[PDB]
C-alpha cells in the first residue's frame, strides 16, 4: 500500500528486496507529511534563497540568436551554490532525512557531482554523511573525491562488479536496508524506486516554477518550447513540471549521442534502449540481448546513468515531452560557442541541452521561436575533458 | 508437479528438517558447476536454490557477489544456464530446484516465456530477488500457471499484513530471512496457513540447523557458507569436492530427528 502513484503509466513501481519497502514506505509518509507542513517548506525556501542563492537569472543570448527568428534564454542553475542544479534537491532531502529523525546521509555518486552535493547539504545540516564511489571513479576524479573529504564526508571507494556508478547504487542500498531507521539514502536523480522520481521532481519543481515567471515578466508570454539534458531525468524534471500543463509548450529532453546512436556507444536508452526492471523500476535500460545492465557511454560522465526517470519514458509515450539526441562533437562545439559567445562556460551535459537549442535555430533560422535552455550547470571542471580532445584532433 | 509438497511431507513422516544448499550456476564455470551439485546432492541435499548470473546482483553479499563475478569470468548466460538446469532435473527427478533471480531476467523477454522455460526445464520454484510481494502479480501468476512455486522473503520484523500477504502468495516455502522472535512469526506463518518455512541467511554451522528445526522451521537454507568453499578451493577442483560433500553431510545431519 502507498499514499501516492508509484507509477507512470506503465514505467516506475517500487522493485526492491521486500526488506527495503519499509523504508520507502517511511520516506513517501514523510514527504507527503512535508509537503502539507509550512514550516517545513518555509525552512526549504529559506536554505535555497540565503544559502543556494535562488532565485536564478534567466539569460538572453542575443549574440548567439544574431540575424536569426530565435530568441534564447538560459535559465542558470550554474549559478546555484555548488555549480550546478544538484543542490536543490539535496537540500529538500537533507530536511526530509532531519524530518524523520535521521542524523546520517548514504549517497551514490559517478564522476563525483551527486556526492560533492550530498557532502555540502550534509555538512550545513550537521549530518554524518558516506558516499559509495566505484574505485574506477573514485581513482579518476580527484577534484571531486578531494572536495568530499574537504565538506568531512567520508567516501568509500566500491571495488565490487565493475567498480563504476550502478555498483555504488548498488552498495548504498545494501548500506541502507541495514541502516535506515537513523539513515537516509540521497538518491541523486529524478529515478529508482518510488517515491523517488516523485520527491525528486518536486525538490526541483522551482526551476521551472521561476522559468514562467521570468518569462512572463520579460516576454509576456509563454516560451514555445524548454529545452533540458537527460542523464538521470532531475534537472529535465525540474525544468518540465511546472510547464506539463501548458500544452502550447513543447517540453525537450536530450539524451547524450555519444559518438553516435549508431555506433552503440550512447547514453540515450529512452529512445534507442529497451525497457527493463532494475534500479528499483520499470524503465527504458542500457541493456544486453539477454538482459544484463550496461553502461552508457558520453563525453559527459554526468549523463551516464545507464535508464532514465519513469516519468520522462511516461511524457514520451503519451506525446507531451519530445526526446532526441546530441552527440559528443555537437555538445563540444556548443560548449565552444557558449564561451566565445557569451562569456558563460557551461557544463558539458548542458552543453548537450544548447547544442539541441542552436540547431533549433539553425536549421530553420527564419522560424520565429523562443527557446528556454536549462543551464544545468557550469563547465569549469570540464576544460581538462575539452582541453585534451581538441588538443588531440589538432 | 508437486515436488516441494512431497518432498516436506516425506521429511515430516521421518521428523526431519530440509537443508538447502545455494550456489551459482556456472561458478567458477559449466563442467564444474554441474559437478558441485552432484555433489550437493549425492552428500544429502533435500532441495537446491540455484542462482543465474546477474550483472548488478543488489540483494547479494560479497562471497555471491564474487560467484558471479566468477560465473561471468567463465562466460555463463542465462542461456547456458537454463541447459544446465534441464540436464540437473533429468540426472535427479524428485529433488525440488529453486531458482533465485532478478526481475530483469525474467521480464527481458518476456515474464510468461521465462516461467514457461522454467516449466520446461523442470524447475519447481523462482524467488525474485527485487520483486516484493506489493509488486509481485504479474509474476507469482505467470509462475503458478507454468507449475512454478512463487517464493516469497519474510522479514523477521514482519507486520502482520506482510505475513498475510506472503502467507497467501507464496507457494512451496517460505524463506524465513533471520535477519520479532523467529518462532513467532514460524507460528503466525503456519496460522495462516502459509508454505512451511525455510529459515534463510547466515546459517553456516550445524547448531543453526538443528536450531531452525527445533524453532518450528521445516529447514533451512545455506549459500554464503557453501559458496566459500568453492571460492577457498579454487585452486583445487578435487579437495573443493570433498569439502563440500563434508559440509553438506554434516548441515543435513543435524536436520535429522
Ligand atoms: O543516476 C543516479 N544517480 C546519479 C548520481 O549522480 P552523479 O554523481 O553525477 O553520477 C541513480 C542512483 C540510484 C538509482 O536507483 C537506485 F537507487 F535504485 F539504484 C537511480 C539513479
Ligand atoms: O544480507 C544480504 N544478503 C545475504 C543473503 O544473500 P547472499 O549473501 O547472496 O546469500 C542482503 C542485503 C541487502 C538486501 O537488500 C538490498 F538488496 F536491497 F540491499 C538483501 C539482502
Ligand atoms: O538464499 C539466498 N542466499 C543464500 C542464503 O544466505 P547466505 O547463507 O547468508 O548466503 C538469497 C535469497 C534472497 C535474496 O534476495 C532477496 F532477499 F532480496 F530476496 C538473496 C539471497
Ligand atoms: C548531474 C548533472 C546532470 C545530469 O543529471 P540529471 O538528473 O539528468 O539532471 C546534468 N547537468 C549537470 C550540470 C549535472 O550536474
Ligand atoms: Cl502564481
Ligand atoms: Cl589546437
Ligand atoms: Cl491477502
Ligand atoms: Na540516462
Amino acid at each position: 500500500t502507498t499514499l501516492l502513484n508509484p507509477y507512470f503509466g506503465e514505467f516506475g513501481g517500487m522493485y526492491v528486496p521486500q526488506i527495503l519497502m519499509p523504508a520507502l514506505n517511511q520516506l513517501e509518509e514523510a514527504f507527503v507529511s512535508a509537503q502539507k507542513d509550512p514550516e517545513f517548506q518555509a525552512q526549504f525556501a529559506d536554505l535555497l534563497k540565503n544559502y543556494a542563492g535562488r532565485p536564478t537569472a534567466l539569460t538572453k543570448c542575443q549574440n548567439i540568436t544574431a540575424g536569426t527568428r530565435t530568441t534564447l534564454y538560459l535559465k542558470r542553475e550554474d549559478l546555484l551554490h555548488g555549480g550546478a542544479h544538484k543542490t536543490n534537491q539535496v537540500l529538500g532531502q537533507a530536511l526530509l532525512a532531519k524530518r524523520m529523525g535521521k542524523s546520517e546521509i548514504i549517497a551514490e555518486t559517478g564522476a563525483g557531482q551527486h556526492g560533492v552535493a550530498s557532502a555540502l547539504a550534509s555538512a550545513l545540516l550537521g549530518l554524518k554523511c558516506r558516499i559509495y564511489m566505484g574505485a574506477k571513479d573514485v581513482e579518476r576524479q580527484s577534484p571531486n573525491v578531494f572536495r568530499m573529504r574537504l565538506m568531512g564526508a567520508e567516501v568509500i571507494p566500491v571495488h565490487s562488479g565493475s567498480a563504476t556508478l550502478k555498483d555504488a547504487c548498488n552498495e548504498a542500498l545494501r548500506d541502507w536496508s541495514g541502516s535506515y531507521e537513523t539513515a537516509h539514502y540521497m538518491l541523486g536523480t529524478a529515478a529508482g524506486p518510488h517515491p523517488y522520481p516523485t520527491i525528486v521532481r518536486e525538490f526541483q519543481r522551482m526551476i521551472g516554477e521561476e522559468t514562467k515567471a521570468q518569462i512572463l515578466d520579460k516576454e509576456g508570454r509563454l516560451p514555445d518550447a524548454v529545452i533540458a539534458c537527460v542523464g538521470g531525468g532531475s534537472n529535465a524534471i525540474g525544468m518540465f513540471a511546472d510547464f506539463i500543463n501548458d500544452t502550447s509548450v513543447g517540453l525537450i529532453g536530450v539524451e547524450p549521442g555519444g559518438h553516435g546512436i549508431e555506433t552503440g556507444e550512447h547514453g540515450a536508452p529512452l529512445k534507442h534502449g529497451r525497457v527493463g526492471i532494475y534500479f528499483g523500476m520499470k524503465a527504458p535500460m542500457m541493456q544486453t540481448a539477454d538482459g544484463q545492465i550496461e553502461e552508457s557511454y558520453s563525453i559527459s560522465a554526468g549523463l551516464d546513468f545507464p535508464s532514465v526517470g519513469p516519468q520522462h519514458a511516461y511524457l514520451n509515450s503519451i506525446g507531451r515531452a519530445d526526446y532526441v539526441s546530441i552527440t559528443d562533437d555537437e555538445a563540444l562545439e556548443a560548449f565552444k560557442t557558449l564561451c566565445r559567445h557569451e562569456g558563460i562556460i557551461p557544463a558539458l551535459e548542458s552543453s548537450h541541452a544548447l547544442a539541441h537549442a542552436l540547431k533549433m535555430m539553425r536549421e530553420q533560422p527564419e522560424k520565429e521561436q523562443l527557446l528556454v535552455v536549462n543551464l544545468s550547470g557550469r563547465g569549469d571542471k570540464d576544460i581538462f575533458t575539452v582541453h585534451d580532445i581538441l588538443k588531440a584532433r589538432g | 508437479m508437486e515436488r516441494y509438497e512431497n518432498l516436506f511431507a516425506q521429511l515430516n513422516d521421518r521428523r526431519e528438517g530440509a537443508f538447502v544448499p545455494f550456489v551459482t550456476l556456472g561458478d567458477p564455470g559449466i563442467e564444474q558447476s554441474l559437478k558441485i551439485i552432484d555433489t550437493l546432492i549425492d552428500a544429502g541435499a533435500d532441495a537446491l536454490e540455484l542462482g543465474v548470473p546477474f550483472s548488478d546482483p543488489l540483494a547479494d553479499g560479497p562471497t555471491i557477489q564474487n560467484a558471479n563475478l566468477r560465473a561471468f569470468a567463465a562466460g555463463v548466460t542465462p542461456a547456458q544456464c537454463f541447459e544446465m538446469l534441464a540436464l540437473i532435473r533429468e540426472k535427479h527427478p524428485t529433488i525440488p530446484i529453486g531458482l533465485l533471480m532478478y526481475a530483469n531476467l525474467v521480464f527481458n523477454n518476456g515474464i510468461d516465456a521465462f516461467y514457461a522455460r522454467c516449466e520446461q526445464v523442470g524447475v519447481d520454484s523462482v524467488l525474485v530477488a527485487d520483486v516484493p510481494v506489493e509488486e509481485s502479480a504479474p509474476f507469482r501468476q505467470a509462475a503458478l500457471r507454468h507449475n512454478i512455486a512463487p517464493i516469497f522473503i519474510c522479514p523477521p520484523n514482519a507486520d502482520d499484513d506482510l505475513l498475510r500477504q506472503v502467507a497467501s502468495y507464496g507457494r512451496g516455502y517460505t524463506y524465513l530471512l533471520s535477519r520479532l522472535p523467529l518462532h513467532h512469526l514460524i507460528e503466525k506463518l503456519k496460522e495462516y496457513h502459509a508454505a512451511p518455512a525455510l529459515q534463510g541467511f547466515g546459517i553456516s554451522s550445524p547448531e543453526q540447523v538443528s536450531a531452525a528445526v527445533r524453532a518450528g522451521a521445516a529447514g533451512a537454507i545455506s549459500g554464503s557458507a557453501i559458496v566459500k568453499i568453492i571460492e577457498k578451493n579454487l585452486a583445487s577442483p578435487k579437495q573443493m569436492l570433498a569439502e563440500l560433500r563434508s559440509f553438506v553431510s554434516a548441515m543435513k545431519a543435524a536436520s535429522r530427528a
